[PDB]
RNA sequence: CGGCCGCCGAGACCCCGGCGCACGGACCGAUUGGUCCGUGAUCGGGUAGGCGGGCGUGCCGGUGGCGUAGAAGCCGGGCC
RNA sequence: CAAACUCCGAACCCACCGCCGCCGUAGAUGGGGGGAGUAGGGUGGCGGUGUAAGCCGUCCACCGAGAGGGGAACAACCCAG
RNA sequence: ACCGAUAGCGAACUAGUACCGUGAGGGAAAGCUGAAAAGCACCCCGGGAGGGGGGUGAAAAGAGCCUGAAACCGGGCGGCGAUAGGAGGGUGCGGCCCGAAAGGAAUGAGCCUCCCCGAAGGAAACCGCGGCGACGCGGGAGUACGAGGGGAGGGGACCGGGGUUGCACCGUCCGUCUUGAAACACGGGGCAGGGAGUUCGCGGCCGUGGCGAGGUUAAGGGGGUUAAGCCCCGUAGCCGCAGGGAAACCGACAUGCCCGCAGCCGGGCUUAUGCCCGGUGAGGGGCGGGGUGCGAAAGCGCCCGGAGUCACGGCCGCGAG
RNA sequence: CUAAGCCGCCCGGUGGAUGGCUCGGCUCGGGGCGCCGACGAAGGGCGUGGCAAGCUGCGAUAAGCCCCG
C-alpha cells in the first residue's frame, strides 16, 4: 500500500497541474466554444504548431498517469459498470467499485443496491 | 484470415492524402502523357525509362508461322518414366505381357528426353528418341523400339 | 509492413511450447526450429523426400521446420518431424520403413534433440 | 584603452519521481494481444513523405443486456 | 609584369597500406523487394562577372522543416537542439 | 449488410404541379396534435386581433400543434464598469460569487504544533592569514537549509472544481502558394445540415490460409430449401512441370568437387548462460559438367541438381469521368 | 442601490437542427405478362358533385347506368 497510495498522490497532483488541451481559436467562434475539442494544429504558420511560448500547450505521451493508478477512481477502487444484480455478482469488493448504469430504472436500482450492501460492495452513485 | 483497413481512413484529415504539393496529382499532363504516351517514337518524355526497363518496345523482330501448319510433340523424360511408373498401371499404359514391362507412351508424349536416371529395365514403345535418352536406356538394360 | 505472424493457435501454440521446451532442456535446437517456423507464410520451408534422401542417413531424426511434400524417391529408413506431409510424401516415408511423426511427439521422444538434422 | 574581483541569468548540465520508444529475457491468453525484469552519455523537435496502435459513426451475423418504476435526443455539471 | 607563362613551389586534398579510436553476431558493410516526396530554394564564407545592387557556381554550417535564453523588435547572428 | 424528408426518383403531399422564356425548352418548396377532439363550456376587459380567469387532458402536446438544438434578440441574476493600449489568449496567484448529486471528507477538510531520514546543491556569526583594493584562503562544515519520504498531537468543515475580474510577465489571428506571412499577398458577418482516393479489367508486390509435382475451376447440372443461403458433381480452359531459336529444328545435374552460417557431435576455459578450438554441415556461395543460338573452333548469351497454384485482405501502376 | 458596454447561468421569443416514426424511393437472381388504331388509337380541350376550387374518376346516362357470380 505504500506504493499505491505514493503514486496516488502523484497522479493527484499530475492530473491537476494538467490543462484542458483545445483545439486553437477555440475560444473565437460558437461553433468551437459549443463543443470543445482538441485538434492537432497543422497550419504552416500555426503558432500552436510552432509550440510558441505564450500559446496553448498540445498533449504529449509524457502527461501519462503512472501504470499502477491509471484510469482508478479518485477514491483508489477500480470501476465497474454494473446493470444488474447478475453483473453485481461478480465483482470484488476489496478491490473494485460498482457504477450503476445510467439506464437501469430505480425498480431495479433498488435490488442492486440492496445486494451490493449486503455484500459490502462499494457503490459510487446509490441512487 | 487477415484483414486490414484501406489507407485512406488513416490518410482522412492529412488536407493532400500523400501525394505531395496540393499542386500536384491534376491529370495527363501530371502523368506526363496518358496510357504508352511518349516512350520513344514521337515524344521522349519515357525514352530514359523506355530504355532501361522495357526494351525491345519499339521494333519489329521475326515472323512466326500460322497456327494451323505447326505441328506439337509431346515430350516427356526419362524421369519421369520412372518416377510415374507406378500410376501408368491404373490406366494401363503400362503392363506386363510376360517376363518384362512394356509401357506405351503413344497415348502421351511423343519423343522421350534423356534428362534424370533408369532405374529398372522396360520396353517403351515410342516413336521418337534422344541420343542421350537411347544411350541412357541401354546403359540401364532396357530397350528402345520405335513404334 | 508488419508481420502478423502465423494465424494458426495450435502452430503458436506448438512454437511457444518449443521455446519452453528448450529453456527447460537448456539447448538451441528448440529455439532455432521455433523462429524458423515463425517464418513468414510467403517463405516457409517447404522439403522433398528427394533431399531428404540426398542429405540424410538411415535411423536418423530429421526436423522440418514447415511442410515436406513427396516428389521424387525415398530409400533411407529416416524419421522425419515437420508441421505438415502430403499424402504421397508420407506414404514415401512409411513405405521406405520410416516413420512421419511430429514436431511434438520428435520433442516427446527426444527432450534434448541430441542428432537432430534441421533442413529447409 | 590594459587587467581584476563578486553577483544575476535558459527547456542547456546535474538530481528525484513519472510516461513512451528501441533492443534482449521470463511468464499468461485458442489470430495482430497482455504482465514483469534488464540496458539507453552513445533513445524523446519536425514540413513533404513512409510505418504501427488507438478513438468515433450507420447496417449485418452471433453473444450478454437495458427500458413507461421512463429509451433515443437536448441544456448545465462531476469523474477517468 | 602575366587567368589563357613556368627553372621552382606550399598550406591542403585524394587513392592504398599498418595501427589507435568508433561501430558490428541484440546482425554492421553489403544484397533483393514495396511506398514515396523532391526538378523555384534563402542566409552565411570562397571563386568568375558586374560601378554597385545583382547574376551564376562552389562550401553544408543555420532557416526552409526548429522550440527555449539574448542582440529593442529581426529567418539567417550568439548560447542552445 | 441500400436511403430515412438538404437523404432516397425531380416529385413520400392537389409534382412534371406552381412558376420562368415568343419559342425550342427549363422546373421548385412543402410529412408528424392527442389513446380519444375530450379541438377550451361559462366570467372580466378590448373596436377587433387577442389578454386574464376557469375548464379538458397522464402530459397543452392548443391546431402558429412530437421532440425543440445552434446563430440572433428581450428580461432577471453573479463579476467588471467613464485616467487607459493591444489578434481578445498563456503561466501564477488575489478579490467577489455559486457550490444538493455525480469528486475527497466527521472512519475527520482547509489549518496549527511537534519528531525522524534526506539526492543534486549548499550559507552565516566567530576566529587566523594574503591582497593597494573590490575581495579571497584555512577552521566553523559539507553544519544550518534542501526536492521529496515517514510518524505523532490539536481543531472541527471545508478542500478539489466552476463564473467574472485584478495584478506581474509573456503573446502581432486562422487556411494557402511562397526562399520568406501580422502583412499594404489570396480565401476568411454568424449558426445548423451536405461535401470531396469510389467501381471494374489487367500487371508488380507483400500479410495469412488450403493443396502440393501438382493447383484450380468457368459456363452449367443434380439434391434440399420460405428463399438467390446450404450440399455434391462439372477437366472445357488457365497456369506449373524444359529451356534455346526469327524460324526450321534440336533438346539438359533426381549432386562430380571446394568453402561454409545456423544446428548437431567431441575437447578445453568457464559457478551457469557464455568463449575458443576440431569434425559434419540442411539452406546459402564458388567450381566442374550439360542443353540450345551464333560460330571453322575457341568462346560467349540464355537455361539445367522439383515449387508451384488457388483464395481473402492491403499498397502501388495503366485505362476508363 | 453606476450610464453605456462586455463575459457567464436561468427564464422567454425567433428559428427549425437533432432523435424517433414512415402508405414513398432505389437495386435485384427467379417468376408472371407484354401490344393499341378507320368497329376511330395515344395525347389533349371542355364539361360533370346540393354545398365543389385542386387532384382522382367519369362523359349531356357525366365521383356514374345494367346483368351473372
Amino acid at each position: 500500500e505504500k506504493e499505491f497510495k505514493r503514486l496516488l498522490r502523484v497522479r493527484a497532483r499530475l492530473k491537476r497541474k494538467k490543462p484542458r488541451f483545445l483545439r486553437q481559436e477555440w475560444w473565437r467562434y460558437p461553433k468551437f466554444k459549443n463543443d470543445p475539442k482538441w485538434r492537432r494544429p497543422k497550419g504552416i504558420d500555426s503558432k500552436m504548431r510552432l509550440k510558441l511560448k505564450g500559446k496553448p500547450r498540445s498533449p504529449s505521451i509524457g502527461w501519462s498517469s503512472p501504470k499502477l493508478v491509471r484510469g482508478l477512481h479518485p477514491s483508489g477502487y477500480e470501476e465497474v459498470l454494473v446493470h444488474n444484480v447478475k453483473e453485481l455478482e461478480a465483482l470484488d469488493p476489496k478491490r473494485q467499485a460498482a457504477r450503476i448504469a445510467h439506464t437501469v430504472g430505480k425498480k431495479k436500482r433498488i435490488e442492486i443496491i440492496k445486494r451490493a450492501e449486503e455484500l459490502g460492495i462499494k457503490v459510487l452513485n446509490p441512487r | 484470415m487477415i484483414r486490414r483497413r484501406k489507407k485512406v481512413r488513416k490518410l482522412r484529415g492529412s488536407h493532400t492524402h500523400g501525394w505531395g504539393c496540393k499542386k500536384k496529382h491534376r491529370g495527363g499532363g501530371s502523368k506526363g502523357g496518358r496510357g504508352m504516351a511518349g516512350t520513344g517514337k514521337r515524344n521522349k518524355s519515357k525514352w530514359t525509362w523506355t530504355i532501361k526497363y522495357a526494351p525491345d518496345h519499339l521494333g519489329k523482330r521475326g515472323f512466326s508461322r500460322p497456327p494451323e501448319v505447326q505441328r506439337e510433340v509431346r515430350v516427356v523424360n526419362l524421369k519421369f518414366i520412372d518416377e510415374h511408373l507406378d500410376e501408368l498401371m491404373q490406366m494401363g499404359i503400362a503392363y506386363e505381357e510376360g517376363g518384362k514391362i512394356i509401357v506405351d507412351v503413344t497415348q502421351f508424349a511423343d519423343k522421350v528426353l534423356g534428362t534424370g536416371k533408369l532405374t529398372r529395365p522396360l520396353v517403351i514403345k515410342a516413336r521418337a528418341f534422344s541420343p542421350k535418352a537411347e544411350e541412357k536406356i541401354k546403359a540401364a538394360g532396357g530397350e528402345a523400339v520405335l513404334v | 509492413m508488419k508481420r502478423t505472424g502465423p494465424t494458426d493457435p495450435n502452430l503458436r501454440r506448438l512454437i511457444r511450447y518449443l521455446r519452453k521446451k528448450s529453456n527447460e532442456y537448456g539447448v538451441k535446437i528448440w529455439k532455432d526450429v521455433a523462429w524458423r517456423l515463425e517464418r513468414p507464410r510467403r517463405q516457409r520451408a517447404e522439403v522433398n523426400v528427394s533431399k531428404i534422401n540426398r542429405y540424410a542417413n538411415d535411423g536418423e531424426m530429421i526436423v522440418v521446420p514447415g511442410s515436406v511434400l513427396g516428389a521424387g524417391k525415398l530409400e533411407k529408413k529416416v524419421i522425419v518431424a515437420a508441421w505438415k506431409f502430403s499424402e504421397t510424401a508420407r506414404r514415401k516415408i512409411i513405405e521406405a520403413g520410416g516413420e512421419a511423426i511430429t514436431i511434438e511427439e520428435l520433442i516427446e521422444r527426444n527432450p534434448t534433440g541430441s542428432g537432430v538434422r534441421i533442413m529447409e
